[PDB]
């Protein structure tokens, strides 16, 4: 790209449009715990015994996963449990034209959340399925070699979160529900009832914009809105890999665990890595040299995933922070920090629920059709100086005007609009132009 | 003493209570005469190679009829020589010096 | 089953340079090709002109040597020290369509090993068209036994030896305690007349074993049905690096 | 050992899975082949209030379906705790939404004795907030809260002596 | 949160201190007893697992400590930026220092950690108000100036949304834009001059 510079140009949007735009954010990982004898000795007494003749240091183990396990569940509460009061859902979805059906669950459907959070469920395929798996359905489905059968069988569980999916979804209904009736008030403090249209208009004022400008555009504006959350809508139903972070998380658990099964036959200066074909074929004092050889060896694939586990634990706590202050920061607040809250100056943002994590969607207002000016740093009116206040002096091609630099809209220079300081001398690139006074 | 909570324990656990021995069904046994009292020896040079099958291996009969000065067994333990089934067992038969 | 099994062993590479030996018209092959580590044999044959092998060191009655050959009746597997004729063959009556005694050796002496198949009925009749049974071996000495590895195939190839996989399954562990470094295969001969000899159109394929990396793929059945070959091509050592297809 | 689909070739007598653990035989004298499972298939985790506090324990069994109290949660069969209807802040987190406390439990008569009690967990306070096109809600007073963060700055610092840690005073063990 | 802190260190300690007493495949995990029964060549095997178990304890123990260390960083950075921004200023980020607008912060010395005193306003006793987006006075839309239409019951007020004090509306609390007929919600209502 090129552009162009000078000492009197200054470019002034015309339009605006308004963005939406999604953030992914991992918020927690499946929780594992370990069985030390199954996992190293299985169903062998002979092994365990020499298992606590030998130095088990396993208790220092299921210690470090039960930690993460707990950390996990922190980090969802965290994320979600910001609301301290849950606000019902809206009977009607329609507030001043700005349509919020999409992102709020429908009473008529049996999901009880939103249509973008069935979308999100959908694309993120889970492994579990479940965390309930009988003796009796292992045993009937032998012939297919199910993963989660195998791991199971060898000590390794995966216990489920403690709040449910449908709590979390009501959360995010709660926080979706408040923000379109209390706005940002109850992120705050108590909730205040305030209209959505004058909810904008002061979201506009935020970000430089007069309300007049919301208010005159408020179809035009809404509209936008509304088809701005049908794309996402539309980019969420075919396939993609939006969500492959959250999909990335998933792949690594089940990979450590699918990982952990398959060092079971392994080898570790060993004749044979099956425990009953030692013991079947050796005494008590030669099979001891072989069995300690596969409880060390056993012993550190346990340490590495639980070391690799409280790495990766690490990193999902940092990812799980952010999410809760960008909750408290773009969803219970304006924020004035830069590509905080999506791209372009932000409005309000609406959290999604999200298998292990949450998105958000981050409304933005987004300038556009800018225009040329010649522009002056002040005004020489009669020996004095007069510089803009919240503004930008603009030729406009015809009389010197002052406007706003986020949106053009043109004012006639008056002694409100501008204050003097000075002479006329000082500026350099003072410019003459009549100021007008209402009391003359 | 324990702080209150929720503790991870032990997997559930099922003690055997039965035994289940399954061997082929075998009515001979093994030829520990012909073998180990053979007329006639070969060379170590021309070792004589044997097969062995469907046989029971109970060494207690060579007891009170030979006595090996040597005898040792490698990759397996004597004392599970009788727990065990054999596949594949030839017999390799010579005379050495001592 | 349902898995992907990485060994080393001593198996044939993939892509490898086999040499051929044809049985037709004018050319009766019967060299003494050395054994190496091993070898993989295959024979592309409409009629059963492949009888057999002979395996030994010097390949006469100064060592001993085994043979493998399958005679009309039942197939004969004889470790001795044999007199080898320099030229062993079958012979089979094209018009007749029936199997004389023939000689494979003069005097066998010192015996160590001896073993008799059961009798079976086999087809000596001259055949024609293309080449119709693809029969596939695999030969390895080690630690005393000769172990066999076997696999049939239905083939219509006019020539060459064609293209595809095929698990060969273990059928004998001979205890032959025997040196070999030679082979010699046994064909049977067509003579339309006395003094005259002639050949029926077989060949049969010469490739040796090396010690390599394999990925066996097991279906649900519990059978080999692919393989790939880790020390082929650098994309091949990924993906046994990575353990997938 | 439980009958199994899989076919074994006249050479084969035992197969083995990923892990190595040999899981199907061949019956010698009926030519069957039998899958072997391991015995242990249990997910258990046992529920307790302060050793000083109590000695009773509730046992939650992660893969049971329960088909002296036997209530069946989506985390697993829970055993020794009562199933209460009322929902309460979370105290020990059973898991799937469902938590456990000590609660005083007046079962027969009035005992006022304590049990263990699994409740479904409160998400929060439940609030109706009306909306309109007109209706705005100004504060009239204000308060001023203090609040507290702690935070931690650092950790012990740690050095560790080699020799003292793995061989003590032995100058063998140092060689 | 502290106090977990220095537990765990304790307990880091404490662990490493139980594992001398673990056998790694030896026969004894008192050295003594090795050496006093054995010849340097059968006391060099026992005595070779024995040091590579405790190696491996010492290991685990020094990661351990790196993912704690890491931990404590991230937390201590968190502290440190709070105090620049919660202390040293002050910050309009949403529940960064205290819940409620944020007014000022403390903070105070606490064992391996800092406390952070955050005062900050709340307001209560609300009211509800019936409420306009503008004010037509004559064919001309008036909008207010960093406040918010009201309704006492009787007459118009433009008050600041945090704390109601009301004011009469007047040319310096609002300003003029476009008509009337744009605005939705629009209502009649008389602008005082200070000029008349
Ligand atoms: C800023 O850009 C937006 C586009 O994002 C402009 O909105 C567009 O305005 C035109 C004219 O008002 C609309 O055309 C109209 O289309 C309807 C049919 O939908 C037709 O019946 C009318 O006669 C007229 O032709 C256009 O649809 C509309 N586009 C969108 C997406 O709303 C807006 O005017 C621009 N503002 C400025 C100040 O430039
Ligand atoms: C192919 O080779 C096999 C193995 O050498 C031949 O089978 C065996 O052949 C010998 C010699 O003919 C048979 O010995 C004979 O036994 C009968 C009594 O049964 C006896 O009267 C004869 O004097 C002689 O000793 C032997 O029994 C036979 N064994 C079997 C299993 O049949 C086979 O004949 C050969 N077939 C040909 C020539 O294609
Ligand atoms: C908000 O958006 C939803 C989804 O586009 C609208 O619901 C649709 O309404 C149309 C017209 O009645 C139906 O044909 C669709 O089948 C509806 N879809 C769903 C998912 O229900 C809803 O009407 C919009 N609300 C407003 C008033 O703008
Ligand atoms: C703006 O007006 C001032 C005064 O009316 C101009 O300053 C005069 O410029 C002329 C032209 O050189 C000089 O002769 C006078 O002495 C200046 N007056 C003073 C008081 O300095 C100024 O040039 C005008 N600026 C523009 C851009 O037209
Ligand atoms: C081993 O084979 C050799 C070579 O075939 C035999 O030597 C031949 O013996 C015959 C008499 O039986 C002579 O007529 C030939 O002239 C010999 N040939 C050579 C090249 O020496 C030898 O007799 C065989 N020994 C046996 C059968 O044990
Ligand atoms: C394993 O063997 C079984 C039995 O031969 C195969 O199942 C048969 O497959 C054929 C071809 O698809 C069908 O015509 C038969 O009806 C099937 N019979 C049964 C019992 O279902 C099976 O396909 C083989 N599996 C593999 C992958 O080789
Ligand atoms: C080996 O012996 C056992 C015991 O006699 C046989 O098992 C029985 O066989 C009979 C006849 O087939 C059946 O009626 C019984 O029900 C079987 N009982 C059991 C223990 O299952 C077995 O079949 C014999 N196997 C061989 C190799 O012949
Ligand atoms: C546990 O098994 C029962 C079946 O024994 C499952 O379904 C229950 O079945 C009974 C009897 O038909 C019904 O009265 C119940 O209403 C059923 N529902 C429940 C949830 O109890 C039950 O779903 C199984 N539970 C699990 C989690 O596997
Ligand atoms: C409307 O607002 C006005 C201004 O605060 C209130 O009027 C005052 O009422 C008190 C009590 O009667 C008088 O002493 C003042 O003189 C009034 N001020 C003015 C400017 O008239 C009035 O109470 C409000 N209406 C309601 C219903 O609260
Ligand atoms: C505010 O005042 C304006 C003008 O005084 C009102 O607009 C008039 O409304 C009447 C009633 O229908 C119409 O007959 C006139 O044509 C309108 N005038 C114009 C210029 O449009 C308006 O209705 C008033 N608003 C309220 C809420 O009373
Ligand atoms: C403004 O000037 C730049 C550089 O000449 C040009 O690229 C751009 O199109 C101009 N825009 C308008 C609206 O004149
Ligand atoms: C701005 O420029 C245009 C074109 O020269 C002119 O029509 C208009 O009167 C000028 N002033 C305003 C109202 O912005
Ligand atoms: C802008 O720069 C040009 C070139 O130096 C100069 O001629 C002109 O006077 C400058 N205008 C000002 C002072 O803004
Ligand atoms: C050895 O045992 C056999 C019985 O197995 C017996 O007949 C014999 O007298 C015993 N003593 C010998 C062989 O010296
Ligand atoms: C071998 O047989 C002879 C003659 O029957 C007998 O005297 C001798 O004790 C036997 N020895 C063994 C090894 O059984
Ligand atoms: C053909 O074979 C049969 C059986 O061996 C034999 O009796 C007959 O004499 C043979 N005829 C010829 C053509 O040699
Ligand atoms: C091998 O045969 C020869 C006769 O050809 C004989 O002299 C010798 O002793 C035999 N050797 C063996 C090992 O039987
Ligand atoms: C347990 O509770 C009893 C009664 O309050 C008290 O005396 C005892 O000191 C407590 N012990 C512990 C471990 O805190
Ligand atoms: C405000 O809402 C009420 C109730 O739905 C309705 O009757 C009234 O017309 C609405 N007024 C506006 C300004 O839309
Ligand atoms: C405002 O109205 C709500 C009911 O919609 C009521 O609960 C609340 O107390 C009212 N606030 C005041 C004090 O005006």
């Amino acid at each position: 790209s090129s552009i162009a510079y000078s000492n009197n140009t200054i470019a002034i949007p015309t339009n605006f449009s308004i963005s939406i735009t999604t953030e992914v954010m991992p918020v927690s990982m499946a929780k594992t715990s370990v069985d030390c004898n199954m996992y190293i000795c299985g169903d062998s007494t002979e092994c365990a015994n020499l298992l606590l003749q030998y130095g088990s240091f396993c208790t220092q183990l299921n210690r470090a996963l039960s930690g993460i396990a707990v950390e996990q569940d922190r980090n969802t509460r965290e994320v979600f449990a910001q609301v301290k009061q849950m606000y019902k859902t809206p009977t009607l979805k329609d507030f001043g034209g700005f349509n919020f059906s999409q992102i709020l669950p429908d009473p008529l459907k049996p999901t009880k959340r939103s249509f973008i959070e069935d979308l999100l469920f959908n694309k993120v395929t889970l492994a579990d399925a479940g965390f309930m798996k009988q003796y009796g359905e292992c045993l009937g489905d032998i012939n297919a070699r199910d993963l989660i059968c195998a791991q199971k069988f060898n000590g390794l569980t995966v216990l489920p979160p403690l709040l449910t999916d449908d709590m979390i979804a009501a959360y995010t209904a709660a926080l979706v529900s408040g923000t379109a009736t209390a706005g940002w008030t109850f992120g705050a403090g108590a909730a205040l009832q305030i209209p959505f249209a004058m909810q904008m208009a002061y979201r506009f004022n935020g970000i430089g914009v007069t309300q007049n400008v919301l208010y005159e555009n408020q179809k035009q504006i809404a509209n936008q809105f509304n088809k701005a959350i049908s794309q996402i809508q539309e980019s969420l139903t075919t396939t993609s890999t939006a969500l492959g972070k959250l999909q990335d998380v998933v792949n690594q658990n089940a990979q450590a665990l699918n990982t952990l099964v398959k060092q079971l036959s392994s080898n570790f200066g060993a004749i044979s890595s099956v425990l009953n074909d030692i013991l079947s074929r050796l005494d008590p004092p030669e099979a001891e040299v072989q069995i300690d050889r596969l409880i060390t060896g056993r012993l550190q694939s346990l340490q590495t995933y639980v070391t690799q586990q409280l790495i990766r634990a690490a990193e999902i706590r940092a990812s799980a922070n952010l999410a809760a202050t960008k909750m408290s920061e773009c969803v219970l607040g304006q924020s004035k920090r830069v590509d905080f809250c999506g791209k372009g100056y932000h409005l309000m943002s609406f959290p999604q629920a999200a298998p292990h994590g949450v998105v958000f969607l981050h409304v933005t207002y987004v300038p556009s059709q800018e225009r040329n000016f010649t522009t002056a740093p002040a005004i020489c009116h009669e020996g004095k100086a007069y510089f803009p206040r919240e503004g930008v002096f603009v030729f406009n091609g015809t009389s010197w005007f002052i406007t706003q630099r986020n949106f053009f809209s043109p004012q006639i220079i008056t002694t409100d609009n501008t204050f003097v300081s000075g002479s006329c001398d000082v500026v350099i690139g003072i410019i003459n132009n009549t100021v007008y006074d209402p009391l003359q | 003493e324990i702080d209150k909570g929720i503790y991870q324990t032990s997997n559930f656990r099922v003690a055997p209570s039965k035994e289940v021995v399954r061997f082929p069904n075998i009515t001979n046994l093994c030829p520990f005469g012909e073998v180990f009292n053979a007329t006639t020896f070969p060379s170590v040079y021309a070792w004589e190679r044997k097969r062995i099958s469907n046989c029971v291996a109970d060494y207690s009969v060579l007891y009170n009829s030979t006595s090996f000065s040597t005898f040792k067994c490698y990759g397996v333990s004597a004392t599970k020589l009788n727990d065990l089934c054999f596949s594949n067992v030839y017999a390799d038969s010579f005379v050495v010096k001592g | 089953s349902n898995v992907l099994h990485l060994v080393q062993d001593h198996f044939l590479p993939f892509d490898s340079n086999v040499t051929r030996f044809i049985t037709f018209g004018l050319n009766f092959d019967n060299p003494i090709i050395p054994f190496k580590d091993g070898i993989y044999f295959a024979a592309t044959e409409k009629s059963n002109v492949i009888r057999g092998w002979v395996f030994g060191s010097t390949m006469n009655n100064k060592s001993q040597s085994v043979i493998i050959m399958n005679n009309s009746t039942n197939l004969v597997i004889r470790a001795c020290n044999f007199e080898l004729c320099d030229n062993p063959f079958f012979v089979v009556l094209k018009s007749n369509n029936t199997q004389i005694p023939s000689y494979i050796f003069n005097n066998a002496f010192n015996c160590t090993f001896e073993y008799v198949s059961k009798d079976f009925n086999l087809d000596l009749g001259e055949k024609p068209g293309n080449f119709k049974d693809l029969r596939e071996f695999v030969f390895r000495n080690k630690d005393g036994f000769l172990h066999v590895y076997s696999g049939y195939q239905p083939i219509s190839a006019a020539s060459g030896l064609p293209t595809g996989f095929n698990a060969l399954k273990p059928i004998f562990k001979l205890p032959l305690g025997i040196n070999i470094t030679n082979f010699r295969t046994l064909l049977t001969a067509f003579p339309p007349r006395p003094d005259y000899w002639g050949t029926s159109a077989a060949a049969y394929f010469v490739g040796y074993l090396k010690p390599t990396t394999f990925m066996l793929k097991y279906d649900e059945n519990g059978t080999i049905t692919d393989a790939v070959d880790c020390s082929q091509n650098p994309l091949a050592e990924l993906k046994c690096s990575v353990k997938s297809f | 050992l439980t009958p199994s689909s899989k076919r074994f070739q006249p050479f084969q007598q035992f197969g083995r899975d990923v892990s190595d653990f040999t899981d199907s035989v061949r019956d010698p004298k009926t030519s069957e082949i039998l899958d072997i499972s391991p015995c242990s298939f249990g997910g258990v985790s046992v529920i307790t209030p302060g050793t000083n506090t109590s000695s009773e324990v509730a046992v939650l069994y992660q893969d049971v379906n329960c088909t002296n109290n036997v209530f069946q949660t989506q985390a697993g069969c829970l055993i020794g705790a009562e199933h209460v209807d009322t929902s309460y802040e979370c105290d020990i987190p059973i898991g799937a939404g469902i938590c456990a406390s000590y609660h005083t439990v007046s079962s027969l008569r009035s005992t006022s004795q304590k049990s263990i009690v699994a409740y479904t967990m409160s998400l929060g306070a439940d609030s109706s907030i009306a909306y309109s096109n007109n209706t705005i809600a100004i504060p009239t007073n204000f308060s001023i809260s203090i609040t507290t963060e702690v935070m931690p700055v650092s950790m012990a610092k740690t050095s560790v002596d080699c020799n003292m840690y793995i061989c003590g005073d032995s100058t063998e063990c140092a060689n």
